[PDB]
């Protein structure tokens, strides 16, 4: 986030972060379950990919994290590519979470809602403060 | 580096597609939100990122960080893909494994 | 659901 | 992910800064460069990187990359630091240290 | 890059990453110098990052690199953070490259010289092949 | 100076 603060940190309970294997965060994830995720689809995630949870910084020596094994990649079926409609993705986990006091899950809209403009949101992540 | 290895937050305005064309035009779809270009954007390293807004108290997933401004720029709206328009597969997806 | 023990 | 671990290589078009500006417009400065839009794009993780050309065989750094299409989409030029309006500040920088 | 190949390794002799200390590539940057490198402003480049040269692959259990202290950061004064005129930056390293077969430098060209429309040119790095 | 060792 380019204009954001530090968070509490666990603040965000559904909070992941997306690494490789060369052990590098590439994108952001949210809890919807124990065992389930979800994130954007133009992440291009692999079942060789991580979700960590219930992490506060990467600079960490050890944090106590949960370094959690993906299982199958959920991507979605009308992800396009040049128009970036539908940019969604799901994730099962090998193993579950276990929800603590810091990693928990976020709830679900309805098709059927409205989340009206001039609304005050929120946006989490460790990406760029500045470009 | 521009790179913070804590984790941060922020918080913004939600947009009619109707006030986020006046940026974006013929790149909106049924399917995106806008939110921002209130002194604030996603960069890089945001994206696949939640949006959410409180109902009844709880925490609601309203959108995913999808993209926006080639510079991030806070005067610019960012786009997230509309949960909304995106929920009744993951019901239906999370209703079979 | 929804509901940080750490509230934010 | 969409991540390279090797070293990733391309090869692209230069643009005309009128050209560039039919995507871009009132967005390209006389210090700016505009490359690509030929099927392929940087993206993230490539900023800073070179953009050269060969001149009496020897490789010259003519750009940097800077920022593009929001999607990196292979249809929209590039944008990269025109080193021909940066170097005498280079070379008036290593005349110093 | 999008739609690149695999450069032949050290095909590139000046390519540089740039790693925080996450131990983490944020950035490229070109070899000058065996003393001197550029990069882009944006890129929020410290003394605290480091530059590495001759690499190929971040994967490496390790592989023969070049892994370089910075000194001083040497910002352009008229970078424009809204406008992104002048993204531009120097480094000065607290040691000097080794020139190998592999690490070696970039030229310059002048601000007299014209690099006309149509001319094709390369651009290197280990950005993202998808968005 | 632009001569790679390893031509590309
Ligand atoms: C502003 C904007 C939003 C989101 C992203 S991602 O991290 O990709 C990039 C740019
Ligand atoms: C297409 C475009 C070019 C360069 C960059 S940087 O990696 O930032 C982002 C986007």
């Amino acid at each position: 986030i380019v204009n954001g603060e530090e968070a509490v940190p666990g603040s965000w309970p559904w909070q992941v972060s997306l690494q490789d294997k060369t052990g590098f965060h590439f994108c952001g994830g949210s809890l919807i379950n124990e065992n389930w995720v979800v994130t954007a689809a133009h992440c291009g995630v692999t079942t060789s990919d991580v979700v960590v949870a219930g992490e506060f910084d990467q600079g960490s020596s050890s944090e106590k994290i949960q370094k959690l094994k993906i299982a199958k990649v959920f991507k979605n079926s009308k992800y396009n590519s040049l128009t970036i409609n539908n940019d969604i993705t799901l994730l099962k986990l090998s193993t579950a979470a276990s929800f603590s006091q810091t990693v928990s899950a976020v709830c679900l809209p309805s098709a059927s809602d409205d989340f009206a403009a001039g609304t005050t949101c929120v946006t989490t992540g460790w990406g760029l403060t500045r470009y | 580096a521009n790179t913070p290895d804590r984790l941060q937050q922020a918080s913004l305005p939600l947009l009619s597609n109707t006030n986020c064309k006046k940026y974006w035009g013929t790149k909106i779809k049924d399917a995106m939100i806008c939110a921002g270009a209130s002194g604030v954007s996603s960069c890089m390293g945001d994206s696949g990122g939640p949006l959410v807004c409180k109902k009844n108290g709880a925490w609601t997933l309203v959108g995913i960080v999808s993209w926006g401004s080639s510079t991030c720029s806070t005067s610019t709206p960012g786009v997230y893909a509309r949960v909304t328009a995106l929920v009744n597969w993951v019901q239906q997806t999370l209703a079979a494994n | 659901c929804g509901v940080p023990a750490i509230q934010p």
